[PDB]
RNA sequence: AUGUAUUUUUAAGAGAUAGUCUAAAAAGGUACAGCUUUUUAGAAACGGAUACAACCUUGACUAGAGAGUAAAUCUUAAUACU
């Protein structure tokens, strides 16, 4: 349990972590799954353009916002 | 005047001691979690054969970083300016 | 404590996290000039 | 330890920086050797950086000594009539540099247990609370079970 | 016409919010305690300490209460008055007076 | 329904005025409030501000000690910016969870940069032979804070 | 608010009396406030260090409500220290000796463990009836409210709220009570 | 003296017996103020000295450095040239008369308005607190008063 | 230790019993009692 | 496959090889042990189970007169036969 923990990265508690949602991956996630919290992520804005990195935030409901705090 | 035998926890004999509304509260609660996320893992993206190498291009590349790290160990460089500058310790006024 | 509602509403679970508090440059100088930039 | 200590209130020199702030710093004497290695960086410092603090930094006063001295010091003194001592023993320049700029800022007050983070005066305003302040008077001013 | 909280005490009490919404402002002015709910100061002073033959006998009359009593008995009065029991009143040791801070710190 | 000591909820009940009148009497308030600023009729000031990772009661011409190393040269002005609570005898200005910048302004001074007295930070072990002995020293910056100004415009 | 110093911290500090009425009421909740007010722990100003306790004079000590049967089943131990002096005592029997035994008790075993509890035990005036020294009824700022509403009787009901109250049963009127 | 000794002035004067008995120090300090009278405009010197004296008063009270002994005779009169007649003291609170730490609360009344109250061991002492907070609102010198300016026009 | 059968019914470790007590029985509860119903 | 950074070798090394309980599968014993014997799992907090080695919560540093949480405070009921 411990190990597939390690290789999700998942090492340091109350972290937000992002993964596909491909089956290779839910293998781990189902032996784990006691362990954890998963959300789907949401993408309101869409997906971040280059412009956009620095103001990229990640709110609790499981959305993330490009634009982030304008002037 | 009531007396535990042994060892509290232990034994055969054992203090009693009760589950909690507070227990029953928190086991729920984590329940609760537990069949969402088994919930998030039930419809995947992807099917099987779909997701077939679909990076084999990255997992090579991330090992051959990790091996080009190790290539890089050996003793470092030493210059002049270190056995020599070991001679500033001597600087003067006069 | 307060985590729960402060969920519900979409805010961070503790006030600390990435909340307007936390995020703007909490001084500057008199004059106007922009304080130099946090570590956080 | 605190119970091993004094202590202080968080306090200012003088009530300064309050009307206009005044640099608490009033001299510093550096003593060295022209020979001794111990005085190496010290040397260097008194070169090269010397010059421009003491332009940096107008109400200070700087006395530097070559003596027969084995263990380079510095001796800050505050117009809080306090005095601190210091080595400046084999160390850098960007270490002494580091380290003068330390006297620099200080009060001149001791270091020691600093009680409460806060200094306060009246601070009060709208009231200090008192047990009666939130009980309803009666009419009369009568007690529990007083008659009239 | 509505507080919360009675206008009994302390402040009259006014929450409003601003019409943006991004401030909450409170007006409170204190609330003065009313002429009726008073009581008139107790005067109390009365002096039969003159002898009406000699006043100087009279008034070195009122020099002439002092007092003496047992440690044990003073301690149980000193004790009943304030409200505390028999061990506060009784001496500290050598040792705990030589160490009570000499200059003790003062704020304000 | 008779009156049994159950069928009637044990508490006062509740009645909260109708939106309008509340509109009109806010409105109200604040402007009367915001004349009593636009009089300078507000005495000595404190402000609830955040800053350097604390809360703190803040009044003019006071002081504060802070455990982190701010750049600046000592003695510069510095406007303090997020300002959570105002206050005033009278009155009270309550941001959510911030007021505006244009509503308050508190400018603090920059006393003095120091370094703090030795701290003590000890770890011990029963009978397996570990002690660890460190003295830590942090660097400390006192603040002034000198003036609390409060501009007219809330609606 | 601007006072001088010495007045202003006397204020502050200043103890205050205060009254209970016990006609009635569960000694337990009796001495759970009177134990928050003994201790200080209304006075937002307290420390537990500072001497801060406030005086509080219960009345009407004999009246007492014990609910359930704990009048039957409670008992209060001690013990002399002697071989066999060791005694057993009903609540009942004890509060028929002792009035003022039983909140005493039950105020006592509800403070701190340490030294200061023989200290505000001090500042606890318990009157069996409604009997008072002018010297402490004198003194008294402020009284507390009933830490539990009292039940009336059937005779305490106006006959209003007894024909208010709507009959919800009809009896035939054959049958005899 | 104080003051002076903070500011290094003691350091730098010359005269006999180090210490500088304190009429001595006085006198050179206000010689250093005279000398920047001189040296710059009246302007100049009024900022410094609302900088290192004045704000000496800070935290300190009226009656401290007042030390007027009746405040009650005081009140009156200052009273009576406001055209208000009758201050009239009236009890309000009261915790214990039989203790040993009783506390009043001396209300001030004229017109049956109240104009300030206070706080105190005795009935005596509390009226004079109260009278203290009267002249101090009376005064304008109040903890709520706006603290100092500093500012530069 | 105790054998996975005994005579004496043999202490629960804590979390079974959680586990237990989440799991108790719980009978449908009626809006109405049929009985007070017509 | 995939998610991760390990693993194998080569040159040097020592200690250790006298274990406890806790869930699990089994034997012995009395379907007895704070019992013994193996196998797989866990742990050995300054937090909670009052107190506590092993149970539960959590893994770690330094300073704050900041905040969010985790396990957990202790409950559950028993009447006639005309
Ligand atoms: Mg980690
Ligand atoms: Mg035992
Ligand atoms: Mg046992
Ligand atoms: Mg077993
Ligand atoms: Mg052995
Ligand atoms: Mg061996
Ligand atoms: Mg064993
Ligand atoms: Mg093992
Ligand atoms: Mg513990
Ligand atoms: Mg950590």
């Amino acid at each position: 349990e411990k190990d597939i923990i390690k290789m999700l990265g998942l090492e340091k508690a109350h972290t937000p972590q992002v993964h596909k949602n491909i089956p290779s991956v839910n293998a781990k996630l189902k032996v784990v799954k006691h362990l954890i919290r998963i959300k789907p992520l949401k993408l309101p804005q869409g997906l971040p353009t280059e412009e956009d990195m620095a103001n990229t935030c990640l709110k609790s409901n499981g959305e993330l916002v490009v634009r982030w705090l304008l002037n | 005047r009531n007396r535990i035998p042994g060892r509290q926890w232990i034994g055969k004999h054992r203090r009693p001691r009760p589950v909690s509304a507070q227990a029953k509260q928190n086991m729920i609660r984590r329940l609760e979690t537990e069949a969402e996320n088994q919930y998030w893992l039930s419809r995947p993206f992807l099917t099987a054969e779909q997701e077939r190498g679909h990076a084999a291009v990255r997992r090579a590349a991330a090992f051959q970083a990790l091996k080009a790290a190790q290539a890089a160990r050996f003793p470092a460089h030493r210059r002049l300016e270190e056995q020599l500058g070991h001679l500033l310790v001597t600087r003067k006024w006069s | 404590a307060g985590s729960q509602w402060r969920l519900q509403q979409g805010f961070a679970a503790n006030p600390s996290g990435y909340g307007p508090l936390t995020e703007l440059p909490d001084w500057s100088y008199a004059d106007g000039r922009p304080a130099p930039p946090m570590k956080g | 330890t605190a119970r091993g200590t004094a202590s202080r209130f968080l306090t200012s020199v003088l009530h300064n920086g309050l009307g206009r702030y005044v640099q608490q710093l009033q001299r510093l004497s550096f003593s060295l050797s022209r020979d001794a290695p111990s005085s190496r960086g010290a040397r260097e410092f008194v070169e090269r950086e010397v010059t421009d603090f003491a332009r940096r930094n107008p109400g200070v006063v700087i006395y530097v000594n070559p003596r027969p001295c084995c263990v380079p010091r510095v001796v800050a003194e505050y117009l809080n009539g306090a005095v601190r001592e210091e080595s400046i023993h084999c160390k850098s320049v960007e270490e002494i540099a580091a380290l003068v700029q330390k006297l620099a800022d200080q009060s001149g007050l001791d270091v020691i247990r600093i009680r409460k983070p806060f200094h306060t005066d009246s601070p009060s305003i709208q009231g200090q609370w008192h047990p009666f302040t939130n009980k309803p008077t009666t009419l009369g001013g009568l007690r529990p079970r007083e008659v009239q | 016409t509505y507080s919360s909280l009675p206008d009994d005490y302390n402040c009259k009490v006014e929450l409003a919010l601003t019409s943006d919404g991004r401030t909450i402002v409170c007006y409170h002015p204190s609330v003065d305690i009313p002429y009726e709910h008073t009581k008139p100061i107790p005067x109390x002073x009365x002096x039969x300490x003159x002898x009406x033959x000699x006043x100087x006998x009279x008034x070195x009359x009122x020099x002439x209460x002092x007092e003496h009593l047992e440690q044990g008995p003073m301690i149980e009065q000193l004790s009943k008055m304030f409200f505390t029991t028999k061990h506060r009143w009784y001496p500290r040791g050598q040792y705990h007076r030589r160490r009570r801070k000499p200059n003790p710190p003062k704020d304000r | 329904v008779p009156k049994t000591s159950l069928g009637s909820p044990p508490w006062p009940d509740i009645v909260l005025p109708d939106p309008v009148e509340e509109t009109r009497h806010h409105a109200e308030v604040v402007g009367q409030v915001n004349e009593l600023i636009a009089a300078g009729r507000y005495g000595r000031l404190f402000a609830v501000v955040h800053f350097a990772g604390h809360q703190w009661k803040v009044t003019a011409e006071d002081l504060i000690l802070i455990e982190n190393e701010l750049d600046v040269a000592c003695g510069e002005r510095i406007r303090l910016e997020k300002v959570l609570l105002v206050g005033a005898d009278n009155f009270t200005l309550l941001g959510k969870p911030l007021l505006g910048k244009e509503l308050v302004r508190v400018e603090a001074t920059v006393i003095e940069k120091t370094e703090s007295w030795p701290k003590i930070n000890m770890k011990f072990q029963k009978r397996k032979n570990y002690q660890r002995k460190r003295i830590t020293v942090n660097p400390q910056t006192v603040l002034r804070i000198n003036s609390i100004e409060i501009a007219p415009c809330l609606c | 608010s601007s006072f001088s110093k010495a007045p202003q911290q006397w204020a502050t500090f200043a103890r205050v009396w205060y009254l209970l009425d016990g006609k009635m009421q569960p000694p337990g909740k009796l001495a759970a406030m009177a134990s928050v007010k003994l201790q200080g722990l209304h006075k937002p100003v307290y420390h537990q260090l500072s001497d801060c306790g406030d005086h509080v004079v219960i009345m009407n000590t004999r009246h007492i409500a014990f609910s359930g049967n704990k009048w039957e089943q409670k008992v209060y131990s001690s013990h002399t220290g002697y071989p066999g002096g060791f005694r057993q005592v009903t609540a009942a029997q004890l509060h028929q000796k002792d009035p003022v035994a039983i909140v005493k008790l039950a105020i006592y075993g509800m403070l701190p463990k340490n030294l200061h509890r023989r200290t505000m035990m001090q500042r606890l005036h318990l009157f069996p009836d409604e009997d008072i020294p002018e010297d402490i009824l004198k003194n008294l700022v402020e009284e507390l409210p009933q830490p539990r509403k009292v039940p009336r009787r059937l005779d305490e009901y106006t006959q209003e709220e007894i024909e208010a109250f709507p009959r919800v049963w009809s009896p035939p009127e054959d049958y005899r009570l | 003296c104080h003051v002076a000794r903070n500011l290094a002035v003691e350091q730098l004067a010359l005269s006999a017996e180090f210490p500088v008995p304190p009429p001595v120090l006085r006198q050179t300090f206000f010689a250093v103020i005279g000398a920047l009278l001189q040296s710059s405009g009246p302007e100049r010197t009024a900022l410094f000295i609302r900088d290192f004296l004045i704000t000496q008063m800070t935290g300190k009270e009226l009656f401290e450095m007042w030390t007027i002994t009746n405040p009650m005779g005081l009140l009156v009169e200052e009273l009576k040239k406001r055209k208000i007649s009758a201050p009239e003291s009236r009890l309000t609170r009261q915790s214990g008369s039989t203790t040993a730490l009783p506390v009043y609360f001396v209300g001030l009344y004229c017109d049956r308005k109240l104009i300030a109250e206070g706080p105190g061991e005795t009935v005596l002492v509390a009226e004079e607190e109260a009278a203290r907070v009267a002249l101090r609102k009376l005064f304008g010198f109040t903890e709520n008063r706006r603290p100092w300016d500093y500012s530069k026009p | 230790g105790s054998k996975a059968v005994t005579r004496h019914r043999r202490v629960m470790h804590f979390e079974r019993q959680k586990l237990m007590a989440v799991t108790e029985y719980i009978p449908p509860k009626p809006t109405i009692n049929p009985r007070c119903l017509p």
